[PDB]
């Protein structure tokens, strides 16, 4: 090996040390995905976190823990391709407008397609039922309800385990439908995380932190079990 | 009046179909029965390169069979040396969501891009020593899937917005634009003549475009699912395409029809990367079954299995001289086989 | 007596081989999802235990082959010293590594984000290197004190001087072994208990639907807290009693030999209870044995 | 109205593609076989090359 | 790229002096540094070499123990502390940058240097020292070494440096492989032992002294240098 | 080439019945999921129903839950959708979509706007 081979080996060792430092910095931070239809108010959720680019990154801090949330900025309606690149992330937050019933079926279909993915089957999904006040006002007005949209709502009752019982029954039925859709072909390797929030709720960061902590705990348990 | 144009297009499609079927006198299998079989070509891991902090997505060999460029989803372009195992360069990317990379034939520029919808070409022979952003061009409204170098001044880039364009490194503007496919473009493959290049998209269609004339000359719709891989034959007369149907199809430009369909009952995972050797007999296809398969271009028989990966085989590439073949998967390991 | 020794050696070799195989198979897959620090520490523990059991079995076979004539194959007192070092090492390694692993598991269960972001793989590697250096230093400590290991009354194993204890340094050493093992066992027990309590509290409060990975961990922790205690506590208690009383001990070397045998059963069963006694590992080994026969 | 323009462009593309000449399969197969037989001697993957050249 | 040296001058025998060198226009931490001396009316002579991050340091056998080279990456600076200066140490020192990889160009940029006045291995030798030639005729400079520089990998460790009166030595060929910034008129040929530098057209700015250097090992040894008068 | 020819449809009086057909050719019909999607004039693509490869897994939307009956035939490689009790809310274009990835439990973009594997769709209108 000449004097050049040793210099190349030293440069390779320096690059390896730099890559180790970059990997440590990458491990210190956590990554999250954000998905949702155009009708959903994900922009308000991004803007409230004050604690032609196809990708947008938002860096925030919760309990001295960094979080980088990545969201689609400018892409077409296709999702089957770029969804495989966002794998291995800590969690995925799917925003849904629970007020409008027309776009609810499309959101349910999208959630079912994302949950039953073959490559993303090892990543949990977080759901935030945004715009609860609008849904409450709409269901209390009496103009439109979930009866004409879903017949099962006519045979569903509130579980035994300042809000009117109508809104409670509606949100519990929505959560039950989401759980029944998620448990389908789940295999127990990843669980969903449903939560209720609005466009003014500031406690969403604590919920995201708790969900990420539970996901990391489940991953550590799966690692210890050698599944 | 849309019904008239619809029935006219249908009649034209039927005419093209019955004109192409008349040229199918015999299949390639009936002619390649007397030739001797290729046999089980056993391959061993000659080199193992580690250091990637994320999943390996794209790789490309330069003019020589020594240097190699690879991309990692952490925003890192690595320059590997297959002979000395030492890392040559490490380019930090501004966007980590990279999905493609290319090496110029002159060995001076390297392109990259992805979900950021911005194609960044960096210079490797910068007088200042450090890597500097040479040309960061934008304009596409979709994710970049593949990029290739035609010369030291022009570049071809694919995008998810179904519209491709030939970019100039000197000015950074679309020189020639094409019509586009029916779905998002997935992969490109240049011809050895550098004047034509065939592209495969999600519409199960492979279209051959020209550098001078911005239009498609032929169209192949033999597949049944999204085409994720494509590679042109060393002679420039045919090209193989791999889809998610666990089947590969060899379309010949001169014949303008499918000639060979590589498939197996036990194989169900889709094809991710396709590359040809210097002669073209060995076709190496990466599958999502954690293994790579070598097939014969004439006998269509399995010539070998590579199980040196523990995740989906995301990329593979054969050198220009056929000395070694690199394979990179999501396991952050780059295995260079004989 | 040599029959039991070679049987234990063979069983330990097979257990360590199976553990290394399963740990490599698990590391070839879990390295892409997590840090795989648990798998690396388990592999290192199994490797060092295998080497210790190999060295000890080879030395025991060499001794039994010479009809226990230490005056024949040992004139400069070189083999007995290495035997003692390789029996102060094996011991204190299988215990410090387990304590560090229990601490890491407790930190990951109580503070997952802290173990995932703050704790890196390089830190775990440096901790493992430091633990190995401390173990080999304590093993080389009697050699660096103008003394050496004395032949026990069993004439089959060299260790710290147990008979004719009149000075205070013999006492120090016997007592340091006993403590760097008692403190490690206590720390491991406390960490496992805290982890089990945390798992039970986080499971009893949640009623989503489950415990597919919590019950197995609780059973493993309980089995460890049982067997490690029942095995290592009598040996360390006997050693502490001999060190604090000297020659005034009541029982003979038979109790020491029984405690030694129970301890070598810790590290023959340690890879079993840590890797081989997992449901996935059990079914995989069963399928392999079925398809192989 | 953008559908009529797309339909006209598709019709024109099909008309321009229908004039492309095509040949038989036997000639292309023979050409590929000749190319493979000529380049077999220049393929270290097909013909095992000794370690002295690697 | 600029390499400004300072600290030279007159020094009494037995004293000490720290020659500073400020680098600009490039990544100082990426390139390895070389201190090379040149005696008045004589050839070149390598003194010391340091790598990136101070991980590998080498000195010439004649200056071992006396000189000490160091580099600071935060300030992008280089220093060479000298001890026990002798009467022979009067020379002009030059700081050169060199990066090592496949397709690189070591010793591509030579600094201005600074003057300092006081009071067995491979060696390169040249048979000819002065070649009078008209500016309309080709030039062929031959050279021979004592050991075959043809390594097992096949790389030829041969470097040519053209030093002009008043300017710094300029790199012409780093490996047959022509370097950057020089015309195509220069070419190199020969075997692992004998080497030949061919200049097709001799211009008015090509006059100077050509020095040969080998890089098979860390200890370097320059040749006598062939001067062209015109 | 993926061929999806649509048949049936038209103008139907309220309270009638229909039987829409979807002819799949050029691929193994028993290895792809088949979906029925609706498109209203001036609205977006809304998913209606879907059937898996083996015909065991079937699902419908809540708007017509229990009203329609979907079936598949691998021997003839044809999809059928029997619609009963049609209301004026069913005036829309029906599309027969296919999943691209075979042997998969599902696929993305089953109700996208522009899809290369979607037919022309039949216009089912109802008025009185
Ligand atoms: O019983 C006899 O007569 C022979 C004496 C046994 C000496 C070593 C036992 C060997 C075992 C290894 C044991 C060990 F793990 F190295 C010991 O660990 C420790 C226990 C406590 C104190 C320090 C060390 C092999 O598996 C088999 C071999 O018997």
């Amino acid at each position: 090996l000449s004097a050049e081979d040793k210099a190349a080996v030293e440069r390779s060792k320096m690059i390896e040390k730099q890559l180790q430092k970059d990997k440590q910095v990458y491990r210190r931070t956590l990554r999250l995905l954000l998905l949702g239809a155009d009708n959903s108010g994900k922009s308000t959720i991004v803007k409230q976190m004050r604690i032609t680019s196809g990708i947008f990154e938002t860096k925030f801090q919760v309990d001295k823990v960094n979080f980088h949330m990545f969201d689609v900025g400018a892409q077409r309606d296709e999702r089957r391709k770029w969804i495989q690149c966002f794998n291995d992330v800590t969690a995925i937050i799917f925003v849904v407008d629970s007020s409008d019933y027309n776009r609810l079926q499309e959101a349910l279909n999208d959630f079912k397609s994302i949950w039953n993915n073959r490559w993303l089957r090892t990543i949990s999904v977080i759901l935030f039922l945004n715009k609860q006040d609008l849904l409450a006002e709409k269901v209390l007005a009496g103009k439109s309800k979930i009866e004409d949209y879903f017949p099962e709502f006519a045979r569903y009752t509130t579980p035994e385990d300042g809000e009117d019982p109508r809104v409670t029954r509606a949100k519990y039925f929505i959560r039950k439908e989401f759980v029944d859709i998620s448990t389908a072909s789940g295999d127990g390797r990843h669980i969903c995380y449903p939560h209720f929030t609005c466009s003014v709720d500031t406690e969403n960061a604590r919920r995201i932190f708790n969900d990420c902590k539970d996901i990391i705990l489940q991953m550590n348990l799966r690692e210890y079990n050698l599944v | 009046e849309l019904d008239q144009l619809r029935q006219e297009a249908e009649q034209l499609k039927n005419q093209i179909r019955d004109a192409r079927k008349a040229c199918a006198d015999a299949t390639l299998s009936q002619i390649t029965n007397n030739i001797d079989p290729v046999g089980r070509i056993q391959m061993r891991t000659r080199r193992t390169l580690r250091g990637h902090l994320a999943k390996i997505y794209a790789m490309h060999w330069g003019t020589d069979s020594r240097l190699l460029v690879s991309a990692s989803q952490d925003g890192k372009l690595i320059i590997w040396d297959s002979y000395t195992t030492n890392k040559v360069h490490a380019i930090p990317l501004r966007s980590s969501w990279v999905m493609t990379c290319a090496y110029a034939p002159s060995g001076n520029y390297v392109a990259c891009g992805g979900l950021d919808n911005i194609c960044s070409i960096y210079n490797l022979k910068t007088r200042e020593g450090n890597v500097r952003v040479s040309r960061e061009l934008a304009g596409h409204t979709g994710y970049l899937s593949c990029c290739r170098f035609l010369d030291d001044n022009q570049i071809v880039t694919s995008s998810g917005d179904t519209t491709c364009a030939l970019w100039d490194i000197e000015t950074g503007q679309q020189t020639t634009t094409f019509t586009g496919h029916t779905g998002d473009v997935m992969s490109l493959s240049l011809a050895p003549d550098t004047r034509l290049f065939v592209s495969g998209a999600c519409d199960a269609s492979a279209k051959l475009w020209d550098v001078r004339e911005g239009m498609c000359r032929q169209t192949f719709t033999g597949h049944e699912s999204d085409i994720n891989a494509i590679c042109f034959f060393p002679n420039g007369n045919a090209f193989a395409t791999g889809s998610d149907d666990a089947t590969c199809r060899l379309f010949d430009l001169r014949a303008d029809q499918e000639l060979m369909t590589y498939s197996h009952d036990n194989i169900i995972c889709g094809i991710t990367s396709v590359s040809f050797s210097k002669s073209g007999r060995l076709l190496l296809a990466g599958y999502d079954d954690f293994n790579c398969n070598v097939w014969d271009a004439l006998k269509a028989d399995r010539a070998g299995v590579l199980a040196g990966h523990d995740n989906r085989v995301s990329c593979l590439g054969v050198t220009d001289d056929g000395m070694a073949v690199a394979t990179g998967s999501w396991d952050s390991f780059l295995k260079i086989w004989n | 007596s040599v029959f039991f020794s070679v049987i234990f050696m063979t069983v330990g070799i097979l257990s360590n081989s199976l553990a290394i195989a399963i740990l490599m198979k698990a590391y070839q897959r879990f390295r892409q999802k997590s840090k795989a620090s648990f798998l690396l520490l388990a592999s290192g523990l199994v490797i060092t235990d295998f080497f210790g059991h190999l060295i000890n079995g080879a030395i025991a076979v060499f001794v039994y082959a010479s009809d226990k004539e230490w005056i024949r194959f040992d004139q400069s007192n070189v083999l007995c010293s290495i035997f003692g070092i390789c029996m102060v090492f094996s011991g204190l390694c299988p215990l410090l590594l387990g304590s560090v692993m229990a601490i890491e598991r407790c930190i990951g269960v109580t503070k997952p984000i802290f173990h995932s972001t703050k704790i890196t793989s390089k830190h775990v590697k440096m901790m493992l290197s430091g633990v190995c250096l401390f173990a080999v230093f304590i093993a080389l400590l009697p050699i660096l004190g103008h003394r050496d290991y004395k032949i026990q009354a069993s004439r089959t194993w060299c260790f710290y001087n147990t008979e004719d204890i009149k000075d205070w340094e013999d006492r120090f050493y016997l007592l340091l072994f006993s403590f760097l093992g008692l403190l490690a066992l206590g720390v491991s027990l406390l960490c496992n208990a805290i982890t089990g309590i945390t798992l039970l509290r986080v499971k009893f409060k949640s009623q989503q639907h489950g415990r597919s990975h919590h019950l197995e961990m609780v059973i493993q922790l309980l089995a460890i807290m049982c067997v490690s205690c029942i095995c290592w506590s009598p040996f360390l208690v006997t050693m502490a009693n001999i060190g604090i009383n000297g020659n005034h001990s009541l029982e003979t070397c038979e109790t020491t030999l029984f405690a030694l045998r129970m301890a070598t059963w810790n590290q023959i069963l340690d890879p079993w209870v840590y890797i081989l006694l997992r449901k996935a590992v059990l079914k995989n080994l069963y399928k392999l044995a079925s398809q192989c026969c | 109205t953008a559908s009529i323009a797309q339909a006209r462009k598709l019709v024109e593309q099909l008309k321009m593609e229908a004039n492309i000449d095509r040949i038989k399969v036997s000639k292309a197969a023979a050409d590929l076989m000749a190319y493979c037989e000529a380049h077999a001697k220049e393929d270290p993957l097909l013909t095992p090359v000794p370690a002295s050249e690697n | 790229v600029q390499l400004v040296e300072s600290g030279g001058g007159l020094v009494q025998p037995g004293g000490s002096r720290k020659l500073s060198c400020s680098a600009s226009g490039f990544a100082f931490s990426s390139f390895g540094m070389h201190w090379v001396r040149q005696a008045p009316e004589k050839g070149l002579e390598w003194v010391a070499y340091i790598s990136s991050g101070s991980g590998t340091i080498y000195y010439a056998d004649t200056v071992k123990g006396r000189f000490t080279i160091s580099r600071d990456d935060p300030k992008n600076t280089l220093f060479l502390q000298m001890t026990s200066l002798r009467s022979e140490d009067t020379a002009m020192y030059y700081c050169v940058r060199s990066i090592y990889y496949y397709g690189s160009s070591p010793f591509d940029f030579w600094g201005q240097g600074t003057t300092l006045t006081v009071s067995a291995d491979i060696v390169m030798t040249q048979a000819t020292s002065s070649v009078p030639v008209t500016p309309g005729e080709s030039v062929s400079i031959s050279c021979r070494s004592s050991k075959s520089l043809l390594h097992s990998n096949g790389n030829t460790y041969l470097y040519w440096f053209l030093q002009r009166p008043g300017q710094s030595p300029q790199l012409l060929i780093y490996r047959s492989n022509l370097a950057s910034g020089v015309p195509d008129r220069f070419s190199g040929s020969g075997s692992g032992t004998a080497f030949t530098l061919t200049i097709s057209r001799l211009e008015a700015e090509d006059v100077g002294v050509y020095y040969c250097m080998q890089h098979l090992e860390y200890p370097l040894t320059f040749g006598a240098g062939t001067k062209l008068e015109l | 080439q993926v061929q999806l020819q649509e048949s049936g449809g038209g103008l139907v009086q309220p309270g009638g019945s229909l039987r829409l057909s979807c002819a799949a050719s050029g691929f193994t019909f028993s290895n792809y999921k088949m979906n029925w999607v609706r498109q209203a004039p001036g609205k977006g693509l809304e998913w209606v129903s879907d059937i898996s490869q083996s015909g065991a897994s079937i699902s419908y939307t809540g708007s017509v839950k229990g009203r329609f009956t979907i079936s598949r035939d691998n021997a003839k490689n044809t999809l059928y959708l029997q619609m009963n009790s049609l209301k004026p809310e069913d005036t829309a274009v029906y599309y027969c979509a296919r999943c691209p990835a075979p042997f998969t439990r599902d696929c993305f973009d089953v109700t996208s706007t522009t899809y290369a594997y979607r037919g022309q769709g039949t216009q089912v209108t109802v008025s009185s």
